[PDB]
Parts: C-alpha cells; sequence; structure tokens
C-alpha cells in the first residue's frame, strides 16, 4: 500500500482528479475567507476609527 | 378636493396632513377683541434624526439620520386648541385635546433601534 506521505498521487497521471481536487481546494479557501469575514463583522465594533 | 374614506383607504395619504396651494400666501387679520381656535392642527414628520454618542474622548456629537421602521402611522392629527391674543400682542395656542402622540421606532446605523413618543401634549 502507499504511505500515509504519498496518498495524493494517485492524481499525478489524471488529469480530472487533478481538476477536482484543485477545486476542492479554492472551495475551501473562497470558503474560509467567508467566514472568516462574517466572525470579524460579528464582532467588529466599528463605532471609533480613531482610537 | 373632497374625497372619501373608500378613495382614501390604503393609500398611506391618511398620514399625510393637508396642503396649500403654492398661490396662497396671504395673511389672516387678528383682532384683538376677537377669540380665536385652532379647529383642526396636523402634524406630519418628514425626517427622524438622532443624536450620536460621541466617545470618552468626543469632539462633537452630530445628528445622525435614521430609518422609519413602524411604517406611515407617525402624524399628529385632529389636535385643538385656542388661540388666545396677548397683551404685547403676541398669539398662545394652549393645545387642549387630539391625537398628539405617535409611538415612532427608527433605527440607526448598526442595527440600534430607538423608539420615541413623538408628541406635543400640553
Ligand atoms: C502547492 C503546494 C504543494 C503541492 C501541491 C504538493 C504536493 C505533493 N507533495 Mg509536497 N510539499 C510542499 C508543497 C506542496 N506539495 C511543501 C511546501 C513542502 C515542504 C513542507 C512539501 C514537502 C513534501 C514532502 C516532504 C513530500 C511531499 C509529497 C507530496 C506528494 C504527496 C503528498 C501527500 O500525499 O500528502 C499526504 C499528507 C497527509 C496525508 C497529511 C498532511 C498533514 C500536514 C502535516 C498538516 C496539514 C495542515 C492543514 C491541512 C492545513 C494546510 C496547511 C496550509 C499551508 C495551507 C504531492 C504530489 C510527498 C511525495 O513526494 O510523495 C512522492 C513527500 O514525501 N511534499
Ligand atoms: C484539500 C484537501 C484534500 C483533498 C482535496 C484531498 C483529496 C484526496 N485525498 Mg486526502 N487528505 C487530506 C486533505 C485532502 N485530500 C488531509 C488533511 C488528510 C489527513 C486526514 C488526508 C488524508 C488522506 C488519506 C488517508 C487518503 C486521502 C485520499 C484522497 C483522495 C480521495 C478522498 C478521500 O479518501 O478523502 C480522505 C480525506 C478526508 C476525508 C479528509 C477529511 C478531513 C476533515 C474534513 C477534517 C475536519 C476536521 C474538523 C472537523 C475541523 C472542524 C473544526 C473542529 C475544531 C471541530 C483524494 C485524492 C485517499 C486516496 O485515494 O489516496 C490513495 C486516502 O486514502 N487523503
Ligand atoms: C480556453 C482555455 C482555457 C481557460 C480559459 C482556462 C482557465 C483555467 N484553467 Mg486551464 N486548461 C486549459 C485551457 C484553459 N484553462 C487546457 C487546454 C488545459 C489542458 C487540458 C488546461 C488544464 C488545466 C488544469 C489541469 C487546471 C486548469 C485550471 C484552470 C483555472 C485555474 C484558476 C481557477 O480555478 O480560478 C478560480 C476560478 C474562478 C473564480 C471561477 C472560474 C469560473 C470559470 C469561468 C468556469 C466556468 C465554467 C466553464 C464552462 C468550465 C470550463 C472552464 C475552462 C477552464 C475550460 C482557470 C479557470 C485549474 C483549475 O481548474 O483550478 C480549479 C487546474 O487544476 N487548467
Ligand atoms: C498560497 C497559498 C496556499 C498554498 C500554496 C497552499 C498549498 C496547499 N494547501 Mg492550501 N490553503 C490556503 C492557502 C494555500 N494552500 C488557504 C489560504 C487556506 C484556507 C485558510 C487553505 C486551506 C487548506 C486546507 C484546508 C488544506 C490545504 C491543503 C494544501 C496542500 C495540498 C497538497 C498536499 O498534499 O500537501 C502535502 C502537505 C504538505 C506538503 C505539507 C504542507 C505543510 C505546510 C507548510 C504547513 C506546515 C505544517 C502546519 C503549519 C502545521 C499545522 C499545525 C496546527 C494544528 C497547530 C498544499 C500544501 C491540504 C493539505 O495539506 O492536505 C493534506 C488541506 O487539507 N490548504
Ligand atoms: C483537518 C486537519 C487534518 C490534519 C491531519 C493530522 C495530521 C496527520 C498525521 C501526521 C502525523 C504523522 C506521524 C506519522 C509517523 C510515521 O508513521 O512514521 C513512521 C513512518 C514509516 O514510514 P515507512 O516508509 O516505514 O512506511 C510505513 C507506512 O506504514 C507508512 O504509512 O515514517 C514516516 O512517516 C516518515 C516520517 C517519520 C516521522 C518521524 C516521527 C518520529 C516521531 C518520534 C519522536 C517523538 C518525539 C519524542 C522525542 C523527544
Amino acid at each position: 500500500g502507499l504511505p500515509w506521505y504519498r496518498v495524493h498521487t494517485v492524481l499525478i497521471n489524471d488529469p480530472g482528479r487533478l481538476i477536482a481536487a484543485h477545486l476542492m481546494h479554492t472551495a475551501l479557501v473562497a470558503g474560509w475567507a467567508g467566514s472568516m469575514a462574517l466572525y470579524e463583522l460579528a464582532t467588529f465594533d466599528p463605532s471609533d476609527p480613531v482610537l | 378636493q373632497t374625497l372619501t374614506y373608500d378613495d382614501i383607504v390604503g393609500t398611506g395619504l391618511a398620514n399625510k396632513c393637508p396642503t396649500l396651494d403654492d398661490t396662497a400666501r396671504g395673511a389672516y387679520p387678528i383682532d384683538s377683541s376677537q377669540t380665536y381656535r385652532i379647529a383642526r392642527l396636523c402634524l406630519q414628520p418628514t425626517t427622524f434624526l438622532v443624536k450620536e454618542e460621541p466617545k470618552n474622548k468626543r469632539q462633537e456629537a452630530e445628528f445622525v439620520p435614521t430609518k422609519l421602521v413602524t411604517r406611515e402611522t407617525t402624524s399628529l392629527d385632529q389636535i385643538q386648541g385656542e388661540l388666545k391674543v396677548n397683551s404685547d400682542g403676541s398669539l398662545t395656542f394652549v393645545e387642549e385635546d387630539g391625537i398628539d402622540f405617535q409611538p415612532v421606532t427608527v433605527q440607526m446605523a448598526g442595527g440600534e433601534r430607538i423608539p420615541l413618543l413623538f408628541t406635543v401634549k400640553n
């Protein structure tokens, strides 16, 4: 069997599942940016941009 | 014109005060040996401003505009009272009765709701 540190090499000669992995990565990054701004808006206080 | 309830109902015009013609700019003679009365006073608000809270450093609070959320429920009408003629010549209105209050709720930036009793009682 593959060792744990090599599981993602199944994609090397598989252009579509490489594209599918790459799309999922992109989904999680955009998801994160969405989530992170939502938490920032829920905790940001905008009543004083001076101090 | 002489409209009717059925003409007005559900349009929002019931929350509107009457208007005079742009050409109506004469003058009402007042007569010391007479006694007067407001038979109808109507007040229709168009804007609600609320003083923001300036921080512990402050500098100066401005009045910030707000958003009406309670709909076309805001107007004072059918207010009556006598109009005295004073001795220095001035005129004084003394509210007696009418629909002289409306609870209104406006909303500030950031979602603070501010209720108030819009009123001219007494
Ligand atoms: C675009 C970046 C990129 C890409 C696409 C790859 C892709 C690959 N790497 Mg490489 N690599 C990279 C960056 C990258 N690497 C960097 C920056 C380093 C230095 C740290 C390495 C060091 C490295 C080694 C030393 C090895 C690989 C190997 C591999 C292959 C198998 C990996 C696998 O199955 O993981 C399996 C991984 C797991 C099952 C779990 C990993 C959990 C880690 C420790 C923490 C996870 C954190 C969390 C998920 C958040 C992500 C981190 C954040 C930076 C975004 C695969 C072709 C392997 C290879 O050559 O195989 C032939 C291998 O031996 N890579
Ligand atoms: C970008 C992320 C990503 C992507 C696209 C892939 C894609 C792939 N992986 Mg890898 N993998 C990843 C991350 C990723 N993996 C990480 C982080 C690990 C360590 C767990 C692994 C471990 C791993 C193994 C062991 C194997 C694969 C395999 C595969 C393939 C089939 C999918 C599978 O079996 O899923 C398996 C991976 C998962 C189900 C990842 C689930 C991680 C969850 C979501 C973490 C959630 C944690 C927690 C809930 C966070 C919330 C907050 C918390 C505080 C409560 C495919 C090529 C398989 C394969 O065919 O290789 C031969 C395989 O056997 N992957
Ligand atoms: C017309 C030519 C064309 C165009 C415009 C692109 C454009 C792109 N390719 Mg490339 N590619 C091309 C030809 C082309 N490719 C050829 C001929 C090959 C060889 C087969 C490849 C093989 C290839 C691989 C292997 C990979 C890419 C990837 C990518 C994307 C990486 C950036 C990304 O996902 O941004 C983020 C994306 C967005 C903000 C939104 C994108 C929305 C678009 C407009 C798609 C809408 C649907 C559309 C009909 C699908 C076809 C798109 C097009 C790529 C063919 C990018 C959209 C990577 C990818 O898919 O990453 C996920 C990737 O892994 N390409
Ligand atoms: C330019 C930025 C960038 C780049 C180059 C990458 C590159 C990578 N990311 Mg992505 N990612 C990014 C930004 C980026 N990411 C952002 C902004 C987010 C959201 C915040 C994510 C979220 C994300 C997730 C959720 C996952 C990835 C994964 C991956 C890896 C897939 C290939 C692989 O098998 O790695 C092989 C693994 C390695 C080569 C090791 C990477 C080691 C890096 C340098 C981190 C070092 C250890 C880490 C810091 C320890 C965390 C411990 C913590 C619990 C205390 C690759 C290394 C996937 C991954 O690693 O799957 C296994 C995965 O699960 N990334
Ligand atoms: C959502 C977020 C998901 C994050 C997922 C979590 C990360 C996944 C797991 C990563 C941890 C990997 C541990 C694997 C551990 C592991 O399996 O090692 C043994 C393993 C042996 O590999 P072989 O080539 O023999 O393959 C055997 C196969 O069964 C491997 O699958 O070697 C490797 O993994 C290479 C790296 C050695 C790792 C060196 C670690 C030595 C630590 C001991 C020292 C301890 C400190 C004490 C001294 C003071």
